[PDB]
RNA sequence: AGCGAGA
């Protein structure tokens, strides 16, 4: 229990191409996908996020 | 698959560890090694005596030549020299 | 006691024990661990008395233990009739199909030959009695699963837990 | 019906080796020959025999 | 040779060529993967449900 | 999967010298998505017929 | 100790820009807490400015540093041990310190090496990271450009 | 065990026949029927259940 | 090959040596196939000396490569130059480096070998599995005379036990 | 504690063991002997370097030797098969160390009692070449010399075809590069890429892609 | 290997 890690704030950005297109070139029509890691250090106290 | 001619050849025994006769059919006419690798799981020779001598290679490694190689002889004795006096007492004191 | 009527055939759990008889009797008795023990219990294994024991067993007691010894009696019997000797059912050598199979059979044919040059080569260099009876142990896993795989365990399994 | 139960197993399927004889047959206009032993007979023969099961099959 | 299989007869509506050469996304290892529509203009007749 | 893949490294992570971006390893969770969307019997090829 | 904009150096983030601090009650406690992000890694740190100092806090160097690492990059005759494994662990340990005349020296002699044969990638890693991160700290020690910096590393190595 | 499920009679029918006495004896019964096989103890049961 | 002369077909329990009789060859390494020239190997599971030749008609290192070089053994490689189809004819052996018991006679219910030593199952597998030991050889008169001499012996013993 | 019916769940625990699984078997067999300290080590080793000198010197007297005398011998022959004994004492004591490192290395390319037959192989080799005095703890190096055979084992016996030590290093570096740069980056890097950043040719980036091929289950088109 | 479908 000496340090900790957690997540939060999912977030999507615009799809990386229009639905044509990503039907056409085999590409899956998908949007990356970001979350708000936040890493605890419990001796000193620290957060990195 | 024509069977009324081809290229002949001879045949040749080839005794085994455990003595099991192997002609083996090579080329009518061309060369064979003394000795031939075959089902049994080894090679037989030849059984007319001929011995190109096949001379074996030394073992690759052993426990005692690998350690000769990090110590020395004295050392040695001197550790014998001890467990041999410890025993001693342990019997006769 | 376990002396007093001591007799073969007879399974010794508790290994403990075993060694303590092996080093205060290591002779009287010879005891073996595997395959290679049923080998030598088939070989002092005369079928003709065993199934004349049997059948007077059977022509004169009666009830469940006729039963059982009628049970082992048809097997007995077909070895007797028959010219074939029980050795067949431990193995000295596996047959390896032809390379047709072509790779889901032959990787178990794979693992037999792994395991198989592992032990030799551990018997060679010398080794505790864990480790190689493990090994053995091993051999006799594979070649179970080579001829019958999740007969006993659990099968085993291939790429895609399969 | 037998021999065209025969035909179908061992030369319409699976002999290796009446199969091109039959078609030669059907090309040159001969009697179409007689039938060997279906190929799928032989690989069940290695298996078995893989199984440490010898099989043989006696003349008589 | 990428030949019409059997049975099969038609007009070539469209010819896609995805190619290395072009930078195009090809799974590793091929180097032009091209794909020809037909299209076939079927009426009714015996055997048609 | 990836909490488990995080938590085993744990014990042979040097302390402080570690950040979320270096500690989470997305790959098991887009393996997992992936594998899912295709072959996954419930992610069925659509029909439209 | 602490002033916005200051590039506080703690590893292995090295120079960290600092935004505000935070007085919040965590644990039953408001005591303040410095946040730094860190644009190397573009991760921001809201550590406790309390035990900020605490687990080493400090700022940039001067010049007395630096003409010191060009003495140091000048300074031959160093040996190693033989088997490749406890050099690299010497030379790891020298980098995970952080100080600077470490990473320098390990940075020189590896870079004298692999120009003499060229060794491994790991080793290309390490050499990397340690010249990224000593030529940013650097070019924030002369404030000189650090494409600048690239160069006058690459001429002070020259000898 | 009496005051809360002694109204009905098949309740004392199986406390009668439980023939099993101590919470110790209890999680020790359990804990043999569980995990068998490990060495049973009288603080790993609790974490068990 | 085969003929009409199938009058009679007989199974049998295969022995150690009827399987090293049907092998031509024995198989000592777990190599398929070369990962770059895509050949088999040497003493593989696909060994052309064995099992014979890839291609029909020549040997591994083709020294020797038409017809009329039929039934012909390459001494550079040892592959039997002939059909390429004997590959689904010619089998292999492993011999094993131990015994072990097959699992049909071993496993099946009611357990063949079990029946035919009277061992348990559970038993039968403990011993066969390694997880438990069995004796295969007991003595008979000289056992009565140092069962007396044994009789002192652990009087002995027990004295012994009895006075510590 | 004389609880003789908490004696009686151990004495079912151990004397007549379920044994269910092969891995559970073993495990629980190796939990049998204890470990030891670096006096019993040094001791150990002495005693296993006496008996294979013993060993040496009897071969050496076996021939054109002499007839040596009855008690010292039967006590040398003592030591020789003491050799042997500590020997064995030290292997069964680390194949506690041979499983845990072993563990690390579960769930790819083959099964797990492999692996621990491997790291045994590669611990006999290492108490074969192990130094007391030097003054190391034995498991610092044994740990090197399990991990080199354990590694070498999943180089040969992983793949249906083995690809050599050095190329599955590479390959392997390759894989680890391509995803750090897919973290580094988003995208599977192209061809050019890898091969720039390698300092190699793109032509041998697509061979180690094809080496990398296995074959799948056979049960184009 | 997995999906869906016709009789
Ligand atoms: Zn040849």
């Amino acid at each position: 229990g000496s340090m900790s890690l957690s997540f939060s704030d999912p977030r999507f950005d615009d799809v990386k191409a229009p639905v044509d297109e990503c039907k056409d070139k085999d590409m899956t029509y998908a949007a990356p996908l970001f979350v708000t890691a936040e890493f605890i250090n419990n001796n000193t106290g620290e957060i990195k996020s | 698959d024509r069977n009324h001619d081809l290229a002949p050849r001879q045949i040749a025994r080839y005794r085994t560890d455990n003595g099991e006769e192997f002609e083996v059919p090579f080329a009518d006419d061309a060369e064979i090694p003394g000795t031939w690798l075959c089902r049994n799981g080894m090679e037989g020779t030849l059984i007319e005596g001929d011995l190109p001598e096949p001379k074996k290679v030394k073992p690759p490694r052993t426990h005692w030549d690998m350690l000769l190689e990090r110590r020395s002889i004295e050392e040695l004795e001197e550790l014998l020299k001890e467990r041999l006096e410890l025993i001693r007492s342990r019997r006769r004191g | 006691s376990t002396f007093t009527k001591l007799a073969p055939k007879q399974l010794i759990v508790d290994e403990n024990l075993y060694r303590e008889l092996v080093d205060r009797y290591g002779e009287y008795f010879t005891g073996a661990m595997g395959a290679e023990s049923i080998q030598k219990l088939i070989e002092n294994f005369d079928i003709d008395a065993e199934a004349e024991s049997l059948r007077d067993v059977i022509r004169n007691g009666k009830g469940q233990k006729k039963l059982r010894a009628l049970k082992r009696l048809k097997v007995v019997a077909a070895f007797q009739q028959s010219g074939n000797s029980p050795m067949g059912m431990v193995l000295d050598a596996v047959p390896v199909i032809p390379p047709e199979l072509r790779s889901d059979l032959n990787d178990l044919y794979r693992r037999v030959i792994n395991r198989n040059n592992r032990l030799k080569r551990l018997i060679d260099l010398g080794a505790p009695e864990i480790i190689v009876n493990n090994e053995k142990r091993m051999l006799q896993e594979s070649v179970d699963a080579l001829f019958d795989n999740g007969r006993r365990g659990r099968p085993v399994t291939g790429p895609g837990n399969r | 019906a037998a021999y065209t139960l025969q035909e179908l197993l061992t030369i319409k399927s699976d002999d290796t080796v009446g199969r091109v004889k039959v078609y030669e047959a059907i090309v040159k206009g001969e009697n179409i020959p007689e039938p060997g032993i279906p190929e799928s007979f032989k690989v069940l023969l290695k298996e078995l025999q893989s199984l440490c099961l010898n099989v043989e099959v006696l003349s008589s | 040779s990428l030949k019409v299989p059997h049975g099969e007869s038609g007009k070539v509506i469209g010819i896609r060529v995805f190619s290395r050469e072009d930078e195009d996304e090809l799974p590793a290892g091929v180097n032009e993967l091209v794909r020809v529509y037909v299209a076939q203009k079927r009426k009714i007749s015996d055997g048609d449900k | 999967r990836m909490e488990r893949v995080v938590r085993e490294r744990m014990t042979t992570q040097d302390v402080e010298a570690i950040t979320p971006q270096t500690l989470i390893n997305i790959r098991p969770v887009v393996a997992a998505i992936k594998e899912f969307f295709g072959t996954s019997q419930l992610s069925q090829f659509m029909d439209q017929n | 100790i602490f002033k916005v904009g200051d590039t506080v150096v703690y590893p292995h983030h090295g120079a960290a820009l600092v935004e505000a601090i935070e007085t919040r009650t965590i644990k039953g406690e408001q005591k303040e807490y410095l946040v730094l992000k860190v644009a190397q890694g573009d991760l921001t740190v809201r550590v406790p400015a309390e035990n900020a100092e605490y687990v080493g806090v400090r700022d940039v160097v001067g010049q007395e540093g630096l003409d010191k690492v060009f003495q140091v990059l000048r300074a031959p005759h160093t040996e190693e041990p033989t088997n490749w494994s406890r050099r690299y662990k010497a030379n790891l340990e020298k980098l995970a310190s952080g100080d600077v005349n470490k990473v320098a020296e390990v940075v020189r002699d590896l870079w004298r090496r692999d120009q003499e044969r060229g060794l491994s990638a790991g080793e290309k890693r390490m050499l990397a990271k340690a010249r990224q991160i000593l030529v940013g700290e650097l070019a924030l020690a002369e404030s000189t450009d650090d494409a600048k910096a690239e160069t006058i590393l690459d001429e002070v190595l020259a000898a | 065990i009496v005051e809360r499920f002694g109204f009905s009679e098949i309740m004392r029918s199986t406390l009668e026949k439980d023939n099993t006495v101590g919470t110790d004896e209890a999680l020790l019964d359990i804990y043999r029927k569980l995990r068998p096989g490990e060495p049973p103890t009288k603080e790993s049961a609790q974490t068990l259940l | 090959l085969d003929v009409n002369f199938f009058d009679e077909l007989r199974i049998g329990l295969a022995t150690a040596e009827d399987i090293r009789q049907w092998s031509y060859g024995e198989v000592k390494k777990p190599e398929t196939i070369n990962y770059r020239t895509l050949k088999p190997e040497k003493d593989g599971l696909f060994c052309e000396k064995i099992f014979g030749p890839t291609r029909d008609w020549e040997c591994y290192c083709g020294k020797y490569k038409r017809v009329r070089f039929k039934g012909i053994i390459c001494e550079r490689c040892g592959v039997e130059v002939t059909r390429a189809k004997v590959r689904r004819e010619r089998m292999g052996h492993i011999e094993l480096a131990a015994p072990v018991t097959h699992i049909w006679y071993f496993k099946g219910v009611p357990s063949r070998l079990g029946y035919l030593l009277d061992l348990a199952p559970k038993d039968l597998e403990k011993i066969i599995y390694f997880a438990a030991y069995v004796i295969t050889s007991v003595d008979e008169e000289m056992r009565h005379n140092e069962l007396s001499t044994l009789e002192a012996e652990m009087a002995v013993e027990r004295k012994a036990v009895e006075d510590q | 504690e004389d609880e003789s019916e908490a004696l009686r769940q151990a004495r079912k625990d151990a004397e007549l063991t379920a044994s269910a699984d092969s891995v559970r078997a073993y495990l629980k067999q190796i939990g049998k002997v204890a470990l030891l300290n670096a006096e019993e080590e040094v001791e150990l080793a002495k005693r296993i370097e006496a008996g294979l000198y013993a060993t040496q010197l009897m071969t050496e007297l076996s021939e054109r030797g002499e007839k040596l005398p009855a008690a010292q011998r039967r006590d040398m022959m003592w030591i020789c098969r003491d050799g042997d004994r500590a020997k064995n004492h030290l292997l069964e004591a680390n194949l506690r160390l041979v499983v845990s490192l072993a563990k690390r290395y579960t769930g790819r390319g083959m099964a797990f009692l492999d692996l621990i037959q491997e790291g045994n192989l590669g611990l006999i080799r290492a108490v074969e070449k192990f130094d007391y005095t030097k003054g190391y703890k034995f498991s610092t190096y044994a740990t090197w010399w399990i991990r080199q055979a354990i590694t070498r084992a999943m180089a040969d016996q992983a793949r249906t075809i083995r690809i050599p030590v050095h190329m599955v290093e590479v390959i392997n570096k390759l894989g680890r590069i391509q995803r750090e740069l897919l973290q580094d980056l988003g995208r599977e890097p192209t061809p050019e890429e890898l091969a720039k950043e390698m300092d190699i040719t793109p032509e041998k980036v697509l061979e180690i892609q094809q080496y990398a091929r296995e074959p799948i289950s056979l049960d184009g088109d």
